[PDB]
């Protein structure tokens, strides 16, 4: 018939009310699988500090020139690590290299590269932590350093690089 | 100036950098602020409550750029008032 078996099929309702949700799907076909993004980029830094009362943090992947002003906050002679998290969704790279260098005043003194190996295609992040890194120490040296960091690879392809400032203040706990 | 008229990113450096200061940094903050005693212990019971602190100030027009360095001048933060300062003041050459 056509108007006696729809007393059961009313299920059929139930689920088709969810087919508006599905068609949100069709707004956003991208799937970060595109040609307009890149291959591999940190989703952020992050600074880890067992002298510390807190660890530190900074996004990534947006507005890098805005960095080139804002600050971090580190302790005169402290001890201090830097991690480095980066998403891979495009292929695998090998030879990637981390570079990092320190700038007192606006003057380069000196610089160095870590390497992190090779990654591949992985849907999440991946995270690398250097060594203890010691910090400068004097009231005139409580200034804003300009670090710049670049990631390459074997295949000479840059990734992403930005650069960042960081405060030495006089105390960071009590 | 109004902290209002800072970029996005200027917002979240400010919370970020302030993570690594002092975990009571803030709470010298409040009470040159005029912030009452009992809010002080709700805020130290949270676990990043200098994040709260910025949008609770936000809530009203005394959020200027001028009374925030004027308070971090009062508890000896000048140092990280100069590097924050680095994007709060006119200068874009390109």
């Amino acid at each position: 018939a056509q108007k006696s078996i729809q007393e059961i099929q009313e299920l059929d309702k139930d689920d088709e009310s969810l087919r508006k949700y599905k068609e949100a799907l069709l707004g956003r076909v991208a799937v970060s699988a595109d040609p307009n993004v890149p291959n591999v980029v940190v989703t952020g830094l992050t600074l880890v500090c067992s002298s510390a009362p807190g660890p530190l943090e900074l996004d990534l992947t947006g507005d890098l020139e805005s960095f080139k002003k804002q600050s971090f906050v580190l302790k005169e002679g402290v001890e201090y690590r830097i991690k480095i998290s980066f998403r891979v969704n495009r292929e695998i790279v090998s030879g990637m290299k981390y570079i990092q260098h320190t700038y007192r005043k606006g003057v380069k003194i000196d610089k160095t590269d870590y390497m992190v190996g090779s990654y591949g295609p992985r849907a999440e992040e991946y995270e690398f932590l250097t060594p203890v890194e010691e910090a400068p120490k004097g009231m005139l040296a409580r200034g804003s350093y300009s670090i710049k960091s670049r990631f390459t690879d074997d295949d000479k392809t840059d990734h992403l690089s930005w650069e960042w400032n960081l405060t030495i203040k006089k105390d960071w706990k009590d | 100036g109004l902290y209002s008229s800072l970029p996005p990113a200027k917002r979240e450096e400010v919370e970020k950098l302030l993570n690594g200061s002092a975990g009571d940094t803030w709470r010298h903050l409040a009470g040159e602020l005029g912030y009452q005693p009992e809010h002080i212990d709700s805020f130290t019971h949270e676990a990043c409550p200098v994040r709260a602190l910025l949008a609770s100030w936000a809530t009203q027009d005394s959020a200027t750029l001028d009374a925030l360095l004027a308070a971090l001048r009062r508890i000896q933060r000048a140092d990280l008032v100069e590097s924050l300062c680095s994007e709060s003041t006119a200068t874009s050459p390109v």
